[PDB]
């Protein structure tokens, strides 16, 4: 328990500064772009639920791909080949048993060789200098239910349905933090499910106040209300699922009474 | 990699021969972890992956220093600052005459300085065990082996069928819970602090039900006001045999009664009542503990 | 599923 709670989330807080992707990078990849981005990450989306990946691995999955195109420009025949292998990397370090390399070529459709994999894997790491254990949304929502007053498992589902459709679209997403992205998504899934609003627990805590948190918020109130029309639907089709009381079908508000 | 020589091999532990060797041009001896790239079928062992992104982040006297990563095509190396032995053999070395008392006291007062560190950072180590605790010259101890570590972010569920060895785990992953916690850490340091003390093992069983049973018949079998909630866990059974708990004097003799103290809130069954690294250092225990060097 | 190209 927590004698450690509040030094980790504090941790948390100073690691996620050190992990953030440049936020304006997609503009200068040349060959790539924001909607390219969203197939793949959707994609990951399909592939974690085909191999039943846990949610924190495509969330590790996304933040490297985005630090390696922070710094590594991309062709778009080798973007799958980055988020392959990001893909692998996650596992190996978030799940006790990772889908063999060949599973990881399989899913490609064996566009790529086991042995490119195996070296995008080897070049992911060394741009990442070996820096895996990256916080995620994920992380921090699960703190955060910490201070649910009674708990409740559908604002649990409903918040991270909001914090993996924050996954697909880089702006806007990428100018906000995880653990802001977080605030916003338990505020938003708390608010729908109950009418409720962000706690003063988690106030005192994150030193966030609803109004910091406000452009965040908007930000994902119109993902949420947009969700059924976008291009992509990985997520949605996930989140239909009794294991996420389908959250996914429940109806967002049309305001946010701030 | 040019500026090392190999001296020496000086042990093993999870993927990779660990090497003594030198750097040629400032001196200083280090331990090579070599891992063997394969290179063509599965990468990057995932033990190393972990090892040292986790590694990498934690800076601390009684965890082992991660010096420098060399990364090429066909080999990962990696650079360790040196330490002269791990505690499994000092302890069969020092079998007989005992490790004293007092040496005790600060290698159980260092550990959990370094266990409170990984823990304040959400890692988990999840294998301690006396091969895996490694002493210099000058009496300092430090954790080492981070293959298993995983980050607790999120909750770390459990293996399956699991991988470790007994003798260490922790009573609640043997009943088949679902996740790990820090108190898995401090259940396999109070077997240490046994293992130390009296100079075999606390609890050497042959499989996991038998491990389970040795437990239970020197800490007594549990029930829910001992720890709430055993009854419902998967690999709980009616018929397990009611045994007592033994006092604690037979189980440990030489230990005072603060050191009998601080072993029963180690030991303690239910996970969330189990003491916690930081705790334990404020412990009584501790006031009178100095920094003795072995006799190596 | 291969994407692109």
């Amino acid at each position: 328990v927590p004698d450690y709670h509040e030094d980790i989330h504090t941790y948390l807080r100073e690691m996620e500064v050190k992990c953030k992707p440049k936020v304006g990078y997609m503009k200068k990849q040349p060959d790539i772009t924001n909607s390219m981005r969203a197939i793949l990450v959707d994609w990951l989306v399909e592939v974690g639920e085909e191999y039943k990946l846990q949610n924190e691995t495509l969330h590790l999955a996304v933040n490297y791909i985005d630090r390696f195109l922070s710094s590594m420009s991309v062709l778009r025949g080798k973007l799958q080949l980055v988020g392959t292998a990001a893909m692998l990397l996650a596992s190996k370090f978030e799940e006790i048993y990772p889908p063999e390399v060949a599973e990881f070529v399989y899913i490609t459709d064996d566009t790529y060789t086991k042995k490119q994999v195996l070296r995008m894997e080897h070049l992911v790491l060394k741009v990442l200098t070996f820096d895996l254990a990256a916080p995620t949304v994920n992380q921090f929502l699960t703190q955060y239910f910490l201070h649910q007053q009674p708990a409740n498992c559908k604002v649990e589902s409903l918040a991270m349905f909001l914090g993996e459709l924050s996954l697909i679209d880089a702006d806007p997403y990428l100018k906000y933090l995880p653990s802001v992205i977080a605030g916003a998504a338990f505020h938003l899934a708390l608010y729908t499910v109950t009418g409720q609003s962000w706690p003063e627990s988690l106030i005192r805590k994150t030193g966030y106040t609803l109004e910091s948190l406000k452009p965040c918020l908007m930000d994902l109130h119109q993902t949420y209300l947009k969700a059924p029309q976008h291009a992509q639907q990985s997520i949605r089709e996930k989140y239909k699922n009794s294991k996420y009381h389908g959250v996914s079908l429940l109806n967002p508000p049309e305001t946010l009474n701030l | 990699m040019e500026n090392f020589q190999k001296v020496e091999k000086i042990g093993e532990g999870t993927y990779g021969v660990v090497y003594k060797a030198r750097n040629k041009l400032t001196g200083e001896v280090v331990a090579l972890k070599k891992i063997r790239l394969d290179t063509e079928t599965e990468g990057v062992p995932s033990t190393a992956i972990r090892e040292i992104s986790l590694l990498k982040e934690l800076n601390h006297p009684n965890i082992v220093k991660l010096l420098d990563v060399i990364h090429t095509e066909n080999k990962l190396y990696l650079v360790f600052e040196f330490l002269h032995q791990d505690l499994k053999k000092f302890m069969d070395a020092s079998a007989l005459t005992g490790i004293p008392l007092p040496l005790i006291k600060s290698y159980l007062f260092q550990l959990l300085q370094g266990l409170a560190f990984c823990h304040s950072h959400r890692v988990l180590h999840r294998d301690l065990k006396p091969q895996n605790l490694l002493i210099n010259t000058e009496g300092a101890i430090k954790l080492a082996d981070f293959g298993l570590a995983r980050a607790f972010g999120v909750p770390v569920r459990t293996y399956t069928h699991e991988v470790v060895t007994l003798w260490y785990r922790a009573p609640e992953i043997l009943l088949g819970c679902k996740y790990y916690s820090t108190a898995v850490d401090i259940w396999s340091l109070g077997c240490i602090f046994a293992e130390m003390v009296t100079r075999r093992a606390l609890f050497p069983g042959d499989s996991e039900i038998d491990q389970l049973f040795r437990i239970f018949r020197t800490l007594g079998t549990p029930d829910e006001v001992v720890w709430p909630g055993v009854t419902s866990m998967p690999d709980y059974k009616p018929s397990f045999p009611k045994w007592a708990r033994q006092d604690f004097s037979k189980v440990v003799p030489p230990l005072d009664e603060d050191g009998r103290s601080l072993l029963s809130q180690m030991l303690h069954y239910d996970p969330n009542k189990r003491i916690s690294a930081k705790a334990a250092l404020a412990h009584p225990f501790f006031q009178d503990v100095t920094k003795p060097v072995p006799h190596l | 599923r291969k994407l692109f190209g």
